[PDB]
């Protein structure tokens, strides 16, 4: 997908690291000079998602003292990263499909159509098909987006990868002069036998916690938190 | 079948004896021979049951919370008076929406036995609940004491009602007066203020003397009318009740929400 | 610069003498030599100005309606006490949103001269305004009388605060008691009920005797502390004020909204 | 953890002494000379939390009558202790995450951005992970606040410390001048044999209650008020 | 316009009698057996116009105990009369243009597109052009509708018809 400008759908559980994949695709494609605008559809309130993604003009709603422009126009000539697209409501799904195909959208309080050239990299953690037979996600939108799918597996299904991830985390933590830690075989094996809900964020958070706890020392099974210890 | 007289006991100032007047007037009107229902509109804090010594198993909090209907919370109080009990410090009764007050007032129409007396004991202050229960009543009886604060609070309640709801007829009853001239002078002062600023009709009902038999009755958790039926306060309550029974019955519904609009519509 | 002590006078039952205690306690604390501000939390009905004989040109209704700020509504009352006046039957003060109470409490932080006394005379009942003004105060002084209704109302207020806000420390002051043993017995009854149902700390402050000099002061529209400074009630208020001045000053802010959080944050 | 600038989350039960831990962390940090601003999210109504944390201008809503500084600005140069973070509403969670990430916030009803450098110490008694599982808490805010978790233990699990806590609580009453009281060995043993829900809160409440009730006295087995004797 | 199935825009002041003109066009065209469904946009609250015009399915909103179907499907094979179209908000205008051209619409709480064959006779009493330069009415919708305009004059400009 790197050399092709096409809409991407990244499938993976929460915390797998989809934003870095989106940034890697953006900065090494024809958009590398274009803006990268990340938006989390779960952060904006449902009543403000329209104004956030499309923008609004003067007096659009009570509190619209300025003509703030939306995320799509900020991503013109760049890439817009939709994260957890599954909670986005149905009318907004129809307008997103309109942006994807008809390359047009409407501001809030405006009576004109605007054309923007953006690349949409969508991310979600819900089974979109099951939502389709539940009557909650748009089926046509699902086919439009799942042309180039990236399935990012949980860390509990690639446990033998933990050592390399620890090397990368500790390497960055050393580059920023924030300390270093070292594990023995027992600690790494114990970590490999963990369920890891919140995979990579759990791993990074644990690394930071251990750097605070045991700086410049050897980490064993005893020095790991109780929830990580295993026999 | 007949229209039902509804009496709202109010006054804005706390501690003027609104609950004592309500309870004793209820028992006296039952003594004259009417079927009387007394409602404790002090919804957040119940004092009718405290003064009468009652310990209700179900209260109006159970009605609003939906565990029971309105008929099964009635209690047979002294002198045959049927009491509607209120809650005492229940989180679901501290403050209610106007929709809830409207529903509670409207639900009272299920009762069709009382002989045109329903005494409503409003809470202290000029808040939304007090105004809602006063506007829904045919007669408004203001209990006033011979103090500047009580006169000011009564004038404030009258001014609120007249300015924002167009009410013009008020009954005034003096309480804790140490002489009949004290009650007459108190009425004179209240009317002087109202005439100086407003155009409303104040009717003097009577005076309830300061009597320590009332204090003994409160200490005993019984009513002064039944505990000390020969005291000055009891006789004053009997005289007032005789005067109240001579009030004209309601005949025509008004446009706003009020108790027992059904009887005011079908009967004429 | 120092933390400011805030005293909330309450009790739920109306007519127990909350406003009289507030005014006289403020006057006595000013007599001991503190800069005292008295706030009339009776927002719908003003009685502090009535008892003190004041006729304020501008009140808190002007503050909330935005015609003036908070500093210019201060009045220099008796004994050097600065009074914040409330409205009397103004349609914009009958009931206020919790947002408005929060804004009014927060706006008091503009005052930086009082010597750690701010007395808040709350309204009758256990409503939202009373609870908001009690929770914002460091000390909660409950005025209780030797009556079943007053004991029940005070117990209901304590139960509400403890159950829904986790308060455990309360000060209790007896009013209109005809003997010191009456005040002791009243405290015993209140503590008996609270111990039987709750786990809270009640501290006895004192007793204010039933004194007709207070009634003469109310009739004269002046305060019993200044009108009759040698009466039993005045001496009792002086003793209570001496006891109140010995209360521990606040030292740490709490998580909720309270008066003068600025002084509780910066000073430590 | 006290010597570093990191987000601390104090986990335990109700009344376990989290504010004491937070104050000790603040006093032994580089921010000793700064303010300590506590915020209880379970003692402020949901509609008031935003105005209390961020501040407001002269007119922002139907009750704003003056312009005041919020508790983020009050904590500038110090630490902000958010107690009972679990009952914070979800929109306020989103806004708190945005403020923590961007290090900037805006007063309600204003368009001026202000920067504040504060240390966040949050406290919880609810099982957060279960809350993310039910979707009543945000996982991203969770992992921003959970850089260093400190788990406090119930008093029923540290029964041998009760006597020392009693002596410490009596000790602080010497400074806050509400009296003093002493205990008996049988009374101490009886207290040690108690379940203690709301551990330190009930211990302090009982000591306050017995001090005000019987000042400068001695407490026997029958001196205790109720449900504290154990055969 | 009677013998042609095309969208009609009736311009006239309030009370000129646009409903009877719409009924005359409907009952004397190829839709005579089809339903005639009149809807007054100003009558439905602005928050319920979506559900009223397009319908909704189970649990679409708090209070949706039934899957009531909208006005457009009731007008399938007939005519829908939009009265005072000028107060209809902009997103509704975009969806109306979509119904007019693409012949598709979406229900509330539904994730499927429905095709209906309806004839739209729009009526308004406001200067739609002035609303266009005021940024309140859709310009493309205005061109789509004003292909067959009927300007019904006020009675004060045809006073000599009062006798008839
Ligand atoms: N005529 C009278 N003589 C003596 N005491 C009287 C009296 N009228 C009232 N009282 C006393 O007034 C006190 C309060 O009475 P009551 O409870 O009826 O007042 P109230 O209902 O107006 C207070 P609130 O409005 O706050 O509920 C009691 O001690 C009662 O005995
Ligand atoms: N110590 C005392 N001795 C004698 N009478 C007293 C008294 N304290 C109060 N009173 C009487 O009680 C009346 C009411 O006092 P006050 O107005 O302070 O009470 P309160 O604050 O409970 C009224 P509200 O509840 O409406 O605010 C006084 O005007 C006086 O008649
Ligand atoms: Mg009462
Ligand atoms: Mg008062």
């Amino acid at each position: 997908v790197a050399d092709t400008d096409a809409s991407v759908l990244i499938l993976g559980e929460s915390g797998t690291g989809k934003e870095v994949v989106a940034r890697n695709l953006h900065y090494h494609s024809k958009r590398r000079e274009g803006p990268f605008v990340p938006v989390n559809c779960g952060a904006i309130p449902a009543e403000l998602l329209e104004s956030e993604l499309f923008g609004h003009e003067k007096g659009a709603f009570t509190g619209a003292i300025t003509s703030r422009a939306g995320r799509f126009e900020l991503a013109n000539g760049g890439t817009l990263f939709l994260d957890e697209i599954g909670d986005m409501p149905l009318p907004m799904q129809v307008k997103l499909l309109r942006v994807l195909q008809e390359r047009t959208f409407e501001r809030v309080g405006s009576n004109k159509t605007q054309n923007v050239d953006v690349r949409i990299i969508a991310a979600t953690h819900k089974n979109l098909e099951k939502m389709i037979e539940d009557g909650t996600f748009r089926e046509d939108l699902y086919y439009r987006l799942n042309v180039f799918p990236i399935e990012m597996a949980p860390l509990r299904e690639r446990v033998e990868d933990i050592a390399l991830l620890l090397n990368e985390l500790i390497s960055r933590m050393e580059h920023e002069k924030r300390g270093s830690i070292r594990f023995n075989s027992a600690a790494i094996m114990s970590l490999c036998r963990h369920d890891w809900p919140g995979n990579v964020r759990e791993l990074a958070n644990l690394v930071e916690r251990l750097a605070i706890m045991h700086p410049y020392g050897v980490i064993g099974v005893g020095e790991l938190p109780k929830k990580f210890r295993h026999v | 079948m007949h229209p039902v007289q509804v009496i709202a006991v109010t006054g804005g100032k706390g501690g003027v004896g609104k609950t004592n007047v309500s309870v004793n007037l209820a028992l006296a009107l039952a003594d004259l021979g009417r079927r009387v229902m007394l409602l404790d509109a002090a919804l957040g804090l119940a004092n009718v049951d405290v003064l009468l010594g009652l310990t209700p198993k179900r209260t109006l909090a159970d009605v609003i919370e939906g565990r029971c209907e309105l008929r099964d919370v009635l209690l047979l109080g002294p002198g045959g008076v049927r009491i509607v009990p209120a809650a005492s410090g229940t989180q679901s009764m501290v403050h209610l929406s106007p929709m809830q007050h409207a529903g509670l007032i409207q639900a009272f129409s299920d009762i069709s036995d009382n002989l045109d007396v329903l005494v409503v004991d409003t809470a202290a202050g000029i808040g939304d609940s007090v105004v809602s229960f006063v506007r829904a009543a045919q007669e408004v009886l203001l209990v006033v004491c011979d103090e500047p604060t009580s006169i000011t609070d009564a004038y404030a309640l009258i001014k609120l009602l007249n300015r924002d709801h167009g009410m013009t007829r008020f009954r005034v009853l003096a309480n804790m007066a140490h002489s009949p001239q004290e009650g007459r002078n108190l009425f004179a002062k209240l009317t002087k203020v109202t005439d100086r600023f407003l155009d409303v009709a104040l009717q003097y009902v009577g005076v309830i003397p300061y009597d320590e038999s009332v204090r003994k009755a409160v200490q005993k958790q019984r009513a002064v009318y039944e505990a000390f039926p020969r005291s000055k306060a009891s006789l004053a309550f009997k005289a007032v009740a005789q005067k109240v029974d001579s009030w004209p019955l309601p005949a025509n519904p008004r446009g706003h929400l009020e108790f027992f609009v059904e009887r005011l519509v079908q009967h004429p």
